C-alpha cells in the first residue's frame, strides 16, 4: 500500500510500504530521499508518534493516508 | 484517534461521496494548523473532540509551541487530503446492537440517536423524511440559541439538532432550502421583515420602532413599504 | 477556503477565507466586496445568528457553505 508522507510540512509525497513494513524501515527511506539520518526523524500519525518497532497495519494506517515526518 | 469508537463514527461527504460516510477522527496543532500535534491523552467523549481546545499535546514542529489540539474528521470512503475534511455528524452511530427505528421500527445502520432523554434512535432513511416533510410544512423549530432545528421524532423535550449539519441528510438542494427558511425564519425571530416585493424578499432588521422599512448597495430592491401591510410606503392607518 | 454568502433574495457574493476567520473578518470582506458597512450586516447560518466573536470553524461552516446575509436597517 501507499502512505503519504509529509516532511516538515513539505507536499506529501507517497512511499510504498508493505502491511509489515516497520516505522523504522519507513523512516529509512524517507531519510534517503531526505539526505537527513533515520533516527532524527519521528513519524506523526492520528495524533501519536509511531514507533520505530510498530508494522504499518498496526499503526492502523489506512491505504493512502498521511503521516507527518518532523526532524530532531 | 482511529481504534477510538466514540462503531465507527460518520461524517457528512460534501464530494465526492456527498452523503453520510464512516468518518476519521484526525488532529493538528490548533495554532500552526499542521498535524503534527501529540495528544496528551485520547479523547474519551465527544466534546473532548467537538469543543475547541479542550484537549492538550505538543507540537511536534520545531519552531511550533502549540499545546492545544483541534481536532478535525475526514471521510473514510476514500483518500482524503490533508485538509480534505468533513463535519462530524455526532448524532449518527452504527446500530450495532440492531436498536429498531423509533419511527418505522425496522434495523438499519447507521442510525440518527435524538439527545432526547429516551436517547430515541431512528433510522437515516426515515430521518430524511422527518426532515423532508417538516422542512416542506415549515415545522422546523427556531431557536436563538442554536438556530433552525428539529428535536427528537418522538417530540420529547430538549431534544433539538444541536449540530445543524445532520440536515445535510437533506440532500443538497433541500439543505440550501433549509438554509433559506432558517435565515428567513430567524430574521421573523429577530423581530424583522422579509421585503415584500416580488423577486426579493431580502431579509430586513428595521428599528423596532420604524413602520417605514426601505429595502435599501446592490442588496435591496430599493421598496419602501409599510412593516404592517407590506404595501408601498403610506401615511396614516393601512388599508 | 471558499465561501458563499448570499441575501434572502438569492444575492450571491463569493469570500476567500480562512476556517479561523472571525465572522467580523467575514463581515470585512463582505464590505470589501459589496461595500456593506459590518455594522449592517448579520450573518446566518442554518437559522443562527453568527456572532462577531465566533469564527467559522466555531460553527462548523465548511469549505463551499453559504452564509446568509439580512441587513440591519438603521435609517
Ligand atoms: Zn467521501
Ligand atoms: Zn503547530
Ligand atoms: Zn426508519
Ligand atoms: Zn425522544
Ligand atoms: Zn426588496
Ligand atoms: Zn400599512
Amino acid at each position: 500500500m501507499i502512505v503519504f508522507v509529509r516532511f516538515n510540512s513539505s507536499h506529501g509525497f507517497p512511499v510504498e510500504v508493505d502491511s509489515d513494513t516497520s516505522i523504522f524501515q519507513l523512516k529509512e527511506v524517507v531519510a534517503k530521499r531526505q539526505g537527513v539520518p533515520a533516527d532524527q526523524l519521528r513519524v506523526i500519525f492520528a495524533g501519536k508518534e509511531l514507533r520505530n518497532d510498530w508494522t504499518v497495519q498496526n499503526c492502523d494506517l489506512d491505504q493512502q493516508s498521511i503521516v507527518h515526518i518532523v526532524q530532531r | 484517534l482511529t481504534r477510538v469508537d466514540l462503531n465507527s463514527f460518520y461524517v457528512y461527504c460534501k464530494g465526492p461521496c456527498q452523503r453520510v460516510q464512516p468518518g476519521k477522527l484526525r488532529v493538528q496543532c490548533s495554532t500552526c494548523r499542521q498535524a503534527t500535534l501529540t495528544l496528551t491523552q485520547g479523547p474519551s467523549c465527544w466534546d473532548d473532540v467537538l469543543i475547541p481546545n479542550r484537549m492538550s499535546g505538543e507540537c511536534q514542529s520545531p519552531h511550533c509551541p502549540g499545546t492545544s489540539a483541534e481536532f478535525f474528521f475526514k471521510c473514510g470512503a476514500h483518500p482524503t487530503s490533508d485538509k480534505e475534511t468533513s463535519v462530524a455528524l455526532h448524532l449518527i452511530a452504527t446500530n450495532s446492537r440492531n436498536i429498531t427505528c423509533i419511527t418505522c421500527t425496522d434495523v438499519r445502520s447507521p442510525v440518527l440517536v435524538f439527545q432526547c432523554n429516551s436517547r430515541h434512535v431512528i433510522c437515516l432513511d426515515c430521518f430524511h423524511l422527518y426532515c423532508v416533510t417538516r422542512l416542506n410544512d415549515r415545522q422546523f423549530v427556531h431557536d436563538p440559541q442554536l438556530g433552525y432545528s428539529l428535536p427528537c421524532v418522538a417530540g420529547c423535550p430538549n431534544s433539538l439538532i444541536k449540530e445543524l449539519h445532520h440536515f445535510r441528510i437533506l440532500g443538497e438542494e433541500q439543505y440550501n432550502r433549509y438554509q433559506q427558511y432558517g435565515a428567513e425564519e430567524c430574521v421573523l425571530q429577530m423581530g424583522g421583515v422579509l421585503c415584500p416585493r416580488p423577486g426579493c424578499g431580502a431579509g430586513l432588521l428595521p428599528e423596532p420602532d420604524c413602520r417605514k422599512v426601505t429595502c435599501e448597495n446592490g442588496l435591496g430592491c430599493g421598496f419602501a413599504f409599510c412593516r404592517e401591510c407590506k404595501e408601498a410606503y403610506h401615511e396614516g392607518e393601512c388599508s | 477556503m471558499q465561501i458563499f454568502v448570499k441575501t434572502l433574495t438569492g444575492k450571491t457574493i463569493t469570500l476567500e477565507v480562512e476556517p479561523s476567520d472571525t465572522i467580523e473578518n467575514v463581515k470585512a470582506k463582505i464590505q470589501d466586496k459589496e461595500g456593506i458597512p459590518p455594522d449592517q450586516q448579520r450573518l446566518i447560518f442554518a437559522g443562527k445568528q453568527l456572532e462577531d466573536g465566533r469564527t467559522l470553524s466555531d460553527y462548523n461552516i465548511q469549505k463551499e457553505s453559504t452564509l446568509h446575509l439580512v441587513l440591519r436597517l438603521r435609517g
